């Protein structure tokens, strides 16, 4: 909030608008922001519907239902 | 149900690698060498208590069929007994079988039976 | 930086989008495929034009049928590794391997691309930047997506086990780079059956790290703990029990010059506090502590006691004179004076005195030249910030040190003004002691409980003081600088103004009020605003946040102060000369085992 | 606007992707109400993370996948609005309604403002 | 010790190595072997260095044809103990049935080996060395494995289960001295059934131990309500609920001088503290508590109130006496004076405190009377231990009472510094109440939290203390040598600095300052960085650390001071005089049960 107020309020002038200008790259007017993920291969989740296509706290959650 | 079909939403997107909205056999062929929705929905149709789903929805906070640590916590604040936060998170290493950070119905309902 | 690599991808991107060959490659249309090679004038020598080729991209989006096309006419690409800049040795080998497609591995070995080719980019770093690291010849890349048929292949058509890397790196030290899998541990133990033989466990990295140094400063601890199997020896079962030996003689290191536990326990990563936790070394370390150390630790934390009570009953008697001018000046009490030191050294008081100082200025010097070389061995950055090995408290005693050499100097030179840096030095050489009062048990915990919170949030209460108090101080000075200050006292200036308002922010003096003369009417509003914001505010909430940051750190404290008793261990038995440390182990020589030293344990099971 | 004004579901969702199968044609998800407000704004100052993703699905285009990781690029359009006065950051931000700070942690704008936060903000701030 | 085992068992193992005879024993070699009892010239009664049976090994290893081939050969090795230091009388019967061979047992017996032979060596022995005891016997090592068919086949062929080990330790005693197994109550019971005749569990041991007893001060209360079980009677049931009676004359331990209850309560096991928890103990201690015990525990506070009072008033009125002399000197006031003896009594008032003085001396020697001969029955270092008993509340009535005493002589005397030992005698004196807070119900678990925390985390402050305060009495008394000491106050000399540096550190007395002369300018940033780290940072956290431990503390009070009243109640009934004790128990004698005391309990339950 505190950053989206001093950059409605400063000036244009020490700021480039944030992006990927597409038009450069053809694709036209339109900017983009492009990022990656690593993630894990967990077999669990993919095996049975593959397949298919072929203490404290815990006592207590128990008592207060 | 809802759960049901949250639980196969975010399945067929694991399934849909482009994100076309549809399943193809080379996205098929990606995932032996690792071993539509609605058509993707109707197949696991046929391949498919009261209290437990009235406690399932007053504890996910979004409705997203998962809850999250925090909104643990937040109802560990709101039960009133004092814990720290990496027993929490030992508490989440209980129940997550599959390891996605999260529980669905059916990781709860064998938690609490 | 990550700025310029996501715009050469995205220029990539638009290299791809260029050429119709290429665009046609990644999208395998093969009916138009069929046009282009049939086209005599389609040259097939295009390459991506920022360092990629046609098969990478056929590798890339696993047409391996398009690749079948691609590899008749030119089968010397697959043999070709491409010139970008971070991606400068890749072959599509490597995305062959990472893509576990053994069809596409088969056909690109069945035009021989060697395997021997070693690929090491820019991007093929350990890097912040770089998200995985999976090492740089293909078999590491193999290792890592754990394909055994793959790697089976790639035995079969060469791949040496013996690869040398950048950072030295071996196939045992990007397994040991890993996040963790009981897939990895299976990984491991095939490559060793499949190692033929000196030992290839011997050999350490370009760093001079073996595979054994780097689990034990990466804590992998199912790893290692299944790679000590290898050298456990289970001697006899009877009944409930079973007595077993381990071989001790990789985990001391003792010829060598870095030990394995000053490389574990000198460690930026955390988890490693967690490996002393296995059991022969947890072992050693108990009856190596128990044995020794901590009857030299009490022993020589008792000579360091007797040497700082000489200090201090040197520091009382300084010798001293009446003062010799006359003050000519009320609000002046200066009545004594420094001696000269030809007038000094003058009694046989004197001479007990000066003996005594003797004996602090020897005890000085000997600080420096037991320590002063062992900073230069490790980095001083990194020395300092090491809570477990004492870091502050050598902050502290170094400028003791200084400070009382600086003062006979100051002496010596007839100066006056050494009752300032005594002064430092003194209750810098006292608050010297709780270095020492780690060694008890119940004493232990406590010190660098404190020590965590003297860094943790004192500084958060620190500078909202200063300001507030910067704030009602000149306040208060304002509204005092009217009236007499023979009645009003504390505000005379702004100096000791703000030095009252820091005395009765704490309580520590009461409110100042005549009640015989009178008063100005706004310091009734302001003083009771200031003590309403001050006294009971916020001081209450130092208390309750307190309070929770102990409740929490509570649990960590203790496995804090394990890591550090043996830190403290293996520092003084590096020390200490080794007539005074005798061989913990059992000489197998004896036993006619040969030169190595064992130990036997034992316990039911449960 | 009424399908946003809901107890979340996806299965109002499927609803919802429905319709919009089921417009056959200017653009129409381009309708502002009488306070002036578009339906991915109203979705915005809602927060209903769970229809904003499903709102953000055809906002995706992937570029390649690489093993076990993965490269994509968003469309930044009409998440800045900076031809517009009023922002739709300073929308969210700005509303009577709590969760809509949970809206914050989405994987498209939590990078972009801690990068824009990061290169600019914390100099400006420490000198002003 | 314990490091003397690891040598003697390498090198056991040593000379397991060196004989190839014993080689091929431990490794089965049995091609090997048939060509070694081929040899006849072949020694086959040889023997390790610690001494030991081939036919050990080959029970350690389980190579039972080798043994069948050696008992072939030669059966005499298999009755032959072993002669080692640790192991005196160890034999392969006792290692066959500890690693449960029951064919090799039934071969071992088939040769007609003695079951009663006796393997008493030093690793046969309840030692914190030794990991897990059990005893001697074959038989207590069947029991204790818990093999049925193996003491089965033992009684069979003899073995008596009426016997004795070193410390007079017998199969029940032991079965007692288990971690809890399931098969320990089923193996109990199959023995008791095996008993056939006084009885067997009359006998105690070495220490004079039924085992009753033994389970009473191990607390095993599974074993205890499954011996419990057999005392039970029930009466009738009807409806919902049952009345049922049981024996209380087992749990009495009337005539003898080991009461039992009082054992329970003298043990360092914490769990054996649970014990209270049984049904008929806890309704007899609190029918003996309600009826008796409270009033009786109030009265007695009550007089010790009213004896306090009285040596109060007998300390205010102090015989005194103008000062002789003149002090002639500032910075000395001494207006007073001792008085003298004859000086003294000529009064009716010197009568008054004259009885008076002597009613608290007569009350000081039957205190000590009473707490003498207590010491030399109980362990004395244990009678300072337990807070449950209250020795350290002990300790100083003892030294109260010592003083009280001792003060007499400096009077008899006329010994100057009479204030000295009587001021250290009254503020020891008044803390001689405290004990009495656990006879309240809302006021006892209080006093024990602070007992506990007054031991557990003051001497860590304390010792943090002595240290920084004594750097900054040093630092203060070398700032304000320079000065005159008229003008400053606090910092005349060094003892008054450091006594002055304790006052203002707890915020005692307000901090030094002057406003006519002004001060030192090295005194203004030491004063502050002493005030820094003194006030708002170490105390606070002292009182974060004491919140925190409060709550980690806090459950087991409870628990803890409701065994303490059981103990007061005890001590309180024993050594009261007997007509104010009448007999609890209903003497059935009357009613032809006879001379056994019985208890009615009845419960509705849940069916
Ligand atoms: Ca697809
Ligand atoms: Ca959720
Ligand atoms: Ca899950």
């Amino acid at each position: 909030a505190t950053t989206v107020m001093l950059e409605r309020k400063m000036p244009r002038f020490l700021w480039p608008r944030s992006g990927i200008c597409g038009y450069e790259y053809g694709l036209g007017d339109r900017w983009f922001l492009r990022v990656e993920n690593h993630h894990d291969q967990n077999p669990l989740r993919v095996l049975r519907y593959v397949e298919a296509f072929k203490h404290r706290g815990w006592e207590i959650l128990r008592r207060n239902t | 149900t809802e759960e049901q079909i949250a639980e196969f939403k975010e399945a067929f997107s694991l399934f849909d690698k482009d994100g076309d909205g549809t399943i193809t056999t080379k996205e098929l062929g990606t995932v032996m060498r690792s071993l539509d929705f609605p058509e993707f929905l109707t197949m696991m149709a046929r391949k498919m208590e009261e209290e437990i789903r009235e406690a399932f929805r007053v504890f996910d906070k979004d409705g997203n069929g998962y809850i999250s640590a925090a909104e643990l916590r937040h109802v560990m604040t709101n039960l009133g007994e004092k814990l720290t936060d990496e027993e929490v998170d030992e508490m989440i290493r209980e129940a997550d079988i599959d390891g996605d950070g999260q529980v669905n119905y059916e990781e709860f309902v064998q938690m609490m039976t | 930086w990550e700025q310029y690599r996501d715009r050469v991808n995205m220029l990539q991107q638009e290299r791809i989008r260029d050429s119709p060959l290429l665009q046609a490659a990644k999208e395998n249309d093969l009916r138009l495929l069929k046009i282009l090679l049939l086209n005599q004038s389609c040259d097939f020598q295009q390459r991506g034009a920022v360092g990629e080729t046609a098969l990478h991209v056929a590798a890339l989006y696993d047409n391996l049928e398009a690749a079948t096309l691609l590899m008749e006419a030119a089968p010397e690409l697959a043999k070709e590794p491409a010139l970008c800049e971070p991606f400068v040795g890749q072959t599509a080998l490597h995305i062959a391997v990472m893509n576990q497609n053994l069809n596409l591995v088969r056909a690109l070995l069945a035009r021989g691309a060697s395997v021997s080719a070693r690929a090491t980019g820019a991007a093929f770093r350990r890097s912040p930047h770089n998200l995985i690291y999976y090492g740089e010849h293909p078999l590491s890349f193999a290792a890592c997506v754990g394909s055994e048929e793959i790697v089976r292949l790639l035995i079969e058509h060469g791949a040496d086990i013996r690869a040398q890397d950048s950072l030295g790196n071996t196939v045992l030290h990007i397994l040991i780079l890993q996040p963790n899998k009981t897939f990895a541990c299976q990984m491991y133990n095939l490559l060793l059956s499949y190692d033929e033989h000196q030992s290839l466990e011997l050999v350490p990295n370009h760093q001079g790290l073996t595979p054994f140094k780097l689990a034990g400063v990466e804590g992998n601890t199912v790893m290692f703990q299944h790679l000590m199997q290898k050298r456990k020896h289970v001697q006899w079962t009877c009944g409930p029990l079973t007595s077993t030996l381990y071989d001790l003689t990789e985990i001391d290191s003792w010829g060598e010059e870095l030990s394995f536990l000053e490389l574990v326990v000198s460690s930026k990563k955390r988890e490693a506090r967690q490996i002393l936790e296995q059991t022969p070394v947890k072992e050693l370390v108990s009856f190596k502590w128990k044995k020794y150390g901590r009857p030299y630790f009490c022993v020589l934390a008792s000579l360091y006691i007797l040497y700082m009570i000489c200090f201090t009953t040197c520091c009382i008697y300084r010798p001293l004179k009446l003062r010799d001018d006359n003050r000519t000046d009320p609000r002046d009490i200066t009545i004594l004076q420094q001696k000269l030191l030809q007038e000094a050294y003058v009694t046989h008081q004197d001479n007990i005195r000066l003996v005594g100082e003797l004996v602090t200025v020897t005890g000085a010097v000997i600080i420096l030249l037991l320590e002063i070389p062992d900073i230069f061995r490790v980095g001083a950055s990194r020395y300092f910030g090491q809570t477990i090995l004492g870091g502050p408290f050598h902050v502290i005693i170094i400028t003791y040190a200084s400070l009382v050499l600086l003062t006979m100097v100051m002496r010596l030179t007839n100066m006056n003004g050494e009752v300032v840096p005594l002064s430092f030095a003194l209750v810098l050489g006292w608050c010297s002691v709780m270095y020492f009062a780690r060694g008890f048990q119940m004493l232990g915990p406590f010190t660098i409980m404190i020590q965590k919170m003297i860094f943790g949030d004192l500084m958060r209460f620190c500078w909202l003081m200063a300001v507030v108090i910067l704030g009602f101080a000149s306040a208060f000075h304002i509204t005092f600088q009217t009236e007499d200050p023979n009645n009003l006292g504390e505000f005379s200036d702004y100096p000791t103004a703000l030095f009252s308002t820091f005395e009765l922010f704490l309580t520590i003096i009461d409110g100042p009020a005549n009640y015989s003369v009178d008063l100005p009417f706004m310091y009734c509003i302001t003083y009771a605003a200031f003590a309403i914001i001050a006294t009971l505010l916020m001081l209450n909430l130092f208390i309750a946040m307190m309070g929770d940051t102990h409740w929490r750190v509570a649990q960590e404290r203790d496995e804090l102060w394990r890591a550090q008793v043996v830190a403290t261990t293996v520092m003084l038995e590096r020390k200490m000369p080794r007539f005074l440390w005798p061989r913990s182990g059992i000489c197998g020589y004896e036993y006619g085992l040969g030169d190595r030293w064992f130990l036997r344990v034992e316990n039911h099971h449960d």
